[PDB]
């Protein structure tokens, strides 16, 4: 993990949610100087979607040193934030905020993609049952593993122990 | 003495049929292990 | 043997003109078959027995003797035959609790009735993955259909609650399902516990089958669609619903999660523990403030089945049996409360609001009978099944984890409370200014709640009479290196 | 027929046999479902409970 | 409303003593007075203190005393005999 | 001009069956009370009280409790401990 | 507030047979409890003649708030009557013909 | 509500049609007892003070 320059990435949300606001703006009146006097704000609604967006997206990024979907989650909140301060109701912001966090969230842990990321895909990966003592892949299968990945993973107690017991627990 | 109200038969439907059940069961228990004893085997096995 | 059948069929409709009879003993005809296959039941095994397979493609009408399985897989071991024999147990009398209030488009009624019964008997044979979720999903339109043409007044919403809240918890299902095929190929029963997935793929995995379990089971947070779905079914959807397809998802879990992501479970079992405790305090609590006869039976079964789970979950031989007798024995008294509740007192006088109903025991001694020993039933009482299911859950359960455990006994403290408040108003006090006298308990349904009583009192007394069937089963499924 | 005779038996508490309209109540009433249960479902439920005590 | 009360109270007693049969079960492996008389002084204290102070708690609700108490005058609404 | 065929004869939907007499005295007020507390939730707004509920078990009596399950997993082991023994793994 | 009026006369009475239900119920004996009530009755025959409504205002509240003072927790109250212990008990059915609900079933 | 006033469920002490309060549950006659002596506070007092 490097960095996210927060500032410029930020920066650069900053001037496409602009234009991108524009444009919808354009739209908005040749659907419908008036064009942002009967805008709706929608300038405002891209520019202030895409700052928070990206600023709260580097932001947790940066501070945490991961790049996950809790990043993605965070990044939504704070745009549903920006969202559901229109309505100016608390409950209404407090929705949005939260439903907004979750939904990019769940985003995130998929990939943060919307179409697929093809080299990690099954499709593209050693599948089906592993060879001879190779280590386990995410998609490959076996028929047993190791003790020693089980106590790690799992952790100890609850049952879990490095010997079985009844080998343990015999006399001599 | 207190009053007196009308007659009702000892033996009702129901208790001729729960009755019958329930000893039927017991007696027919008895008997598959008294057929064990003797054949070696219970008779419902 | 079918052509023949469907003549006798054919026949009795056309003379007759209600198909009721011919179904009725049909459903009997299913019981005695049932229990001629647990007579030649070998239980010294744990191997499926009563194989076949459907849809093959070397013969996709009959059964198949091909070396390449392509079909749909069906067969039984103890667990699928103890759930099997509570369903043919519970079918008859689903028929019977409305033999006289349907009086319209009967026929349909009782198709619709008897097929959602024979799919879920059904559903407990199945082998592998695929066809286990056509056969779990097959219930939804024919609920849906009922309810919404048999229901009271708030059918329709009852209807879509039915169909939406367990399309959308088996989606997900559908998602595992469809990971699970495609990653191992494979997608029987049989054999699945062979194949060791990466831990990671098992934590995926994992949540989907736990979200079908949460709404189907159902467990907190949402466990709002069953009191509605329940309330304004009717009896006999009510008591199927209560009664069988609950305990679809404790089958669920046994059969398709524990075997094949042991380690994914063992990583979330506290999760679930999390889960159980939630929806035993917060619903019994919620039990308390209820208004409607019907809804509060159904919180009932949401708190015995957050039991249920924490004993399934407790990787305890102890636990998983408690799971299983405690899921047969509320099969037997939740049943009987809804018979109660939704077709006696439904039946005479139409109304569910408590308020109405007070003293119910001058005019009524024998319903008043019945009103207490079913809910002493409900409520644990030993010599019941329900105690054997909740004693051994909560023993799994605190063994698994003490402090969970010792809390989830407060259950005991929270059935008994709204349970004993529901029948306390019912019974006593002085007979209800609102209603008139109508006639006590009828012959037929006295036959069907002795039914369940005896029932219920037979394996509580002696809960060992099951463990035939089932001591294989108390030890497939639990880890322990 | 069935009509007739339920109605009559419901808004006369009287019975359609016997023929004028008696009272005798007291027995000679078979419901149609009894033959089929008793006969068959019961019998059923105790081999049931049969197969599962000697099956232990 | 007394038996209501006294019957919650004594539920209350008997969710305290299905802890307590949970933990005896667990530690002694067997609910028989024989076995855990035979095998109690070997127990671990606070084991010994849980099952106890659990089995307590429910002979407190029995016994009428003060921490729960209430039902036993709500009782003499029943009939003098009883 | 366009109408449905003339050949059709429509009746009425009756729904047969015996009318009982009516069991029930139906008190209005109840109605109305079993109506209000049935369909409270279309009626359902996010006040100080209400939210305060929603806070408190929906988040943080889950929290709690998951607190617990998650520190004390594979914490006791009871079976058969003696004097002297500690009851804890870790 | 009026000096002498009906429903002076009806406020005053009720009150002077809850303070004689009050004496009742705080003494045991019975001859404290006939010196108890004639001091009431004394009492009560004292200011029996106010006219003002001022003072007549301010005795009547005076009076409530001493009763309420004196107020017991647990009156005397015979057997067969709400706070009795008989009450309701073996209420004798309200005799009734039973309405059918079903046309085939009983 | 004193008992000596006449209703149509006497037991109940309500008369038909009267409306009922949203809460009503809570305030019925098979609601918990309710005690008038002191105050719920006092008693509080009075509890833990003995
Ligand atoms: C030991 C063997 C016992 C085994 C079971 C015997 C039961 C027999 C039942 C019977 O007789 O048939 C009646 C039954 C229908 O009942 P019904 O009488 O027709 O009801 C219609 C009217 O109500 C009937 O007319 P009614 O309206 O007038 O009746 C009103 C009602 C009363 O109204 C009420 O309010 C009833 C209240 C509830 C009662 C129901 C609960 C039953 C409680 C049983 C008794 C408890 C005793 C305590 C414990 C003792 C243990 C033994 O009456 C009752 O129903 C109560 C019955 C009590 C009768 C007791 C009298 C017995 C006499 C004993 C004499 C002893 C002889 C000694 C001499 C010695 C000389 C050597 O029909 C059947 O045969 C059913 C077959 C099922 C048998 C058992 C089920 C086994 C299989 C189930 C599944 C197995 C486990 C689950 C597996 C799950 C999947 C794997
Ligand atoms: C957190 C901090 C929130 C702090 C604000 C508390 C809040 C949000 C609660 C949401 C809970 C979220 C839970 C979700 C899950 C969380 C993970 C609930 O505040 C509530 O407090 C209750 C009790 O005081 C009130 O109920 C009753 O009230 C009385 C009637 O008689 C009785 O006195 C009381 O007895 C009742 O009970 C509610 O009316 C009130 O809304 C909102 O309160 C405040 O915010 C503002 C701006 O939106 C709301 O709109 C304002 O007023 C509007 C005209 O009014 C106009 O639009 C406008 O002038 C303005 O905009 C108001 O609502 C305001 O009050
Ligand atoms: C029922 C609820 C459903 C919701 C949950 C579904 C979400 C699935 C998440 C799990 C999963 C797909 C699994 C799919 C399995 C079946 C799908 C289930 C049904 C689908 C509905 C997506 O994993 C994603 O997780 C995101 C973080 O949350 C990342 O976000 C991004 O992060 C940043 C980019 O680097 C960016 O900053 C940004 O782009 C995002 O921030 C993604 O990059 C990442 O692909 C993991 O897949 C992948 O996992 C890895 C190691 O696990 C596997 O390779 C391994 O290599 C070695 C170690 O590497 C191991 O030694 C080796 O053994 C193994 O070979 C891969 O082969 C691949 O398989
Ligand atoms: C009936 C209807 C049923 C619907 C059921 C709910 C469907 C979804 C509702 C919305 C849920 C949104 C979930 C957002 C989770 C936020 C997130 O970023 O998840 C990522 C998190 C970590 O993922 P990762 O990057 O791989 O880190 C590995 C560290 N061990 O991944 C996780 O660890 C999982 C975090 C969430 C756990 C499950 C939440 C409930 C499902
Ligand atoms: C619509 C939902 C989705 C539909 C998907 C699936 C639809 C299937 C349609 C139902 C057909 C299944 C029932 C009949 C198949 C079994 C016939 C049979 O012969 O059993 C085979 C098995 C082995 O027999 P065999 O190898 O020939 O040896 C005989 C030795 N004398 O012999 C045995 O061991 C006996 C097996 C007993 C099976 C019990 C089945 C329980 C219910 C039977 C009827 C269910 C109909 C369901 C209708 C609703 C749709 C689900
Ligand atoms: C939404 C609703 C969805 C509905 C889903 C239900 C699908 C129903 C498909 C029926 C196929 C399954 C039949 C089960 C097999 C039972 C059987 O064996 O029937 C006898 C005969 C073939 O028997 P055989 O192969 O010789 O094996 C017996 C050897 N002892 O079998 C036959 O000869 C075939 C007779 C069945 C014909 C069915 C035709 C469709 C029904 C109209
Ligand atoms: C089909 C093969 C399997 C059927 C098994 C039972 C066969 C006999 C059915 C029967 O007894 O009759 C059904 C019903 C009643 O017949 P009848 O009295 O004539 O109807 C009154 C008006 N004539 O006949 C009818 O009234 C038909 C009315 C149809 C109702 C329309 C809505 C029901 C839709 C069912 C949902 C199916 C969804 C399928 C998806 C998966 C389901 C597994
Ligand atoms: C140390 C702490 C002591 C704990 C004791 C156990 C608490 C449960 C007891 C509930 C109970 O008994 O209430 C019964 C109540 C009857 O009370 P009452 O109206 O005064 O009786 C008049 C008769 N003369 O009748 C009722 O009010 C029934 C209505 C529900 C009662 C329980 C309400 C739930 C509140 C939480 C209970 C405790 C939760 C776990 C602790």
């Amino acid at each position: 993990f490097h960095p996210y320059n927060t500032l410029g990435l930020a920066t650069q949300s900053a001037m496409v949610g602009l234009g991108a606001g524009v444009v919808a703006a354009a739209a908005r009146n040749s659907l419908a100087l008036t064009t942002f006097s009967k805008s709706g704000g929608v300038v405002t609604i891209f520019t202030g979607a895409s700052i928070a967006y990206v600023f709260t997206y580097c932001s947790a990024a940066n501070l945490r040193e991961r790049k996950d979907g809790w990043n993605h989650m965070w990044a939504g909140a704070a745009t549903g934030a920006v969202l559901g301060a229109r309505t100016k109701l608390v409950p209404a912001f407090i929705g949005w905020t939260v439903l907004c966090g979750a939904a990019c969230g769940l985003f995130g842990w998929t990939g943060a993609r919307f179409n697929a990321d093809r080299k990690a895909s099954l499709e593209q990966s050693p599948k089906g049952f592993v060879q001879e003592d190779a280590h386990q892949t995410f998609w490959e299968v076996v028929h047993r593993r190791p003790l020693s990945l089980t106590v790690e993973q799992l952790g100890e107690g609850r049952g879990i122990n490095a010997v079985p017991i009844a080998t343990a627990t015999e006399a001599p | 003495g207190p009053e007196l109200t009308p007659a009702v038969p000892f033996f009702q439907p129901y208790v001729l049929k729960w009755a019958g059940v329930s000893l039927g069961l017991v007696a027919f228990y008895q008997f598959n292990s008294s057929y064990e004893a003797k054949n070696g085997h219970t008779w419902v096995e | 043997i079918l052509l023949s059948s469907l003549y006798l069929f054919n026949r009795i409709l056309a003379w007759q003109g209600n198909v009721k009879h011919f179904y009725l003993f049909a459903s009997n005809l299913l019981l005695l078959f049932i229990v001629v296959l647990y007579i030649n039941f070998n239980t010294f095994s744990n191997s499926f027995q009563f194989n076949f397979e459907l849809f093959n493609s070397l013969n996709p009408f009959g059964l198949s003797n091909s070396d390449i399985s392509n079909g749909l897989l069906f067969g039984i071991d103890g667990l699928s035959l103890t759930f099997i024999l509570l369903t043919v147990l519970l079918i008859p009398l689903t028929l019977l609790g409305n033999w006289y209030n349907i009086n319209f488009n009967s026929n349909l009624y009782y198709t619709l009735v008897l097929a959602i019964g024979l799919v879920i008997l059904l559903n407990f044979w199945a082998l592998d993955y695929i066809s286990f979720y056509i056969l779990f999903e097959a219930t939804l339109p024919l609920l849906f259909i009922l309810i919404h043409i048999y229901g009271s007044s708030d059918s329709e919403r009852a209807s879509f609650y039915v169909l939406m809240f367990t399309l959308s918890g088996s989606l997900f299902m559908l998602l595992s399902i469809v990971v699970i095929s495609i990653v191992l190929n494979t997608t029987n029963f049989i054999n699945h516990n062979l194949f060791v997935l990466s831990l990671d793929l098992q934590t995926i995995i994992w949540l989907g089958l736990f979200i079908a379990i949460m709404v189907k089971t159902p467990l907190f947070p949402i466990h709002v669609w069953l009191p509605v779905v329940h309330s304004e079914s009717p009896l006999a959807g009510s008591m199927i619903l209560a009664g069988l397809i609950l305990k679809l998802a404790l089958y669920a879990i046994l059969r398709l999660l524990l075997p094949l992501l042991c380690e994914a479970q063992i990583l979330y079992t506290p999760m679930i523990y999390i889960i159980s405790l939630l929806t035993i305090i917060l619903t019994s609590l919620a039990t308390l403030r209820q208004i409607d006869l019907k809804v509060i039976i159904a919180y009932s079964s949401i708190s015995h089945m957050g039991i249920a789970i924490l004993g399934v979950c407790s990787n305890t031989s102890l636990g998983i049996y408690g799971s299983i007798v405690l899921g047969v024995a509320h099969g037997f008294v939740s049943p009987a409360l809804f018979l109660i509740v939704g077709g006696i007192l439904y039946d005479r006088y139409h109304i569910r609001i408590v308020n109405y109903y007070k003293g119910l025991t001058t005019y009524m001694p024998q319903l008043a009978t019945y009103i207490i020993i079913l809910s002493f039933a409900n409520i644990g009482t030993p010599l019941t099944g329900n105690f054997t299911g909740e004693f051994l859950s909560l023993q799994g359960g605190f063994i698994r984890n003490p402090i969970i455990g010792g809390i989830s006994c407060i259950s005991v403290l929270l059935a008994a409370i709204y349970q004993l408040k529901l029948t306390n108003k019912l019974t006593g006090g002085i007979s209800s200014i609102y209603m008139h006298r109508t006639n006590d308990v009828t012959i037929r349904e006295k036959f069907i709640m002795n039914i369940l009583i005896i029932s219920t009192l037979i394996i509580g007394i002696c809960p060992q009479i099951m463990y035939n069937l089932l001591y294989w089963t108390v030890n497939n499924y639990i880890y322990i290196i | 027929l069935k009509d007739y005779y339920y109605n009559g038996r419901r808004i006369l508490d009287k019975i359609p046999v016997k023929v004028t309209w008696e009272i005798k109540r007291e027995g000679a009433e078979k419901e149609d479902w009894v033959n089929q249960m008793y006969f068959l479902y019961a019998p059923s439920l105790i081999l049931l409970l049969i197969v599962m005590v000697y099956k232990s | 409303k007394s038996a209501l009360s006294a019957v919650l109270m004594n539920r209350f007693g008997d969710a305290f003593f299905v802890l307590g049969l949970c933990v005896i079960a667990y530690v002694f492996g067997t609910l028989n007075y024989s076995t855990i008389f035979a095998t109690a002084y070997l127990i671990n204290t606070d084991l010994l203190v849980l099952i106890m102070l659990a089995l307590f708690i429910a002979a407190m609700a029995k016994s009428a005393q003060f921490g729960l108490h209430n039902w036993l005058t709500l009782a003499m609404e029943g009939p003098t005999p009883v | 001009e366009l109408k449905p065929s003339s050949a059709i004869q429509r009746g009425p939907l009756n729904k047969g069956g015996w009318d009982a007499p009516h069991a029930l005295h139906n008190d209005g007020a109840i109605d109305r009370y079993a109506h209000w507390r049935t369909f409270y939730q279309e009626r359902f707004k996010y006040t100080r009280a209400t939210g305060k509920s929603t806070l408190i078990f929906l988040v943080a009596f889950p929290a709690l409790i998951g607190y617990v399950a998650y520190q004390s997993e594979g914490l006791f082991e009871f079976a058969g401990k003696r004097r002297g023994e500690s009851v804890t793994t870790r | 507030p009026v000096p002498f009026s009906a429903a002076n006369k009806k406020l005053v009475t009720s009150m002077y047979r809850q303070s004689l239900k009050l004496a009742r119920n705080w003494i045991s004996n019975r001859q404290l409890f006939r010196q108890k009530a004639v001091e009431i009755r004394h009492k009560f025959d004292q200011n029996a003649q106010i006219s003002n409504p001022r003072l007549l205002a301010r005795t009547l509240d005076e009076t409530r708030a001493h009763l309420y003072e004196f107020r017991h927790p647990d009156p005397i109250v015979p057997p067969s009557f709400p706070g009795g212990t008989k009450y309701e008990r073996n209420v004798p059915p309200r005799m009734e013909k039973i309405m059918q609900h079903n046309l085939y079933e009983p | 509500k004193n008992p000596y006033k006449k209703y149509d469920d006497q037991q109940d002490r309500r008369n038909l049609e009267e409306p009922l309060s949203v809460n009503d549950d809570l305030y019925d006659m098979w609601s918990p007892d309710r005690f008038t002596h002191f105050k719920n506070q006092d008693a509080l007092k009075y509890f833990i003070g003995f």
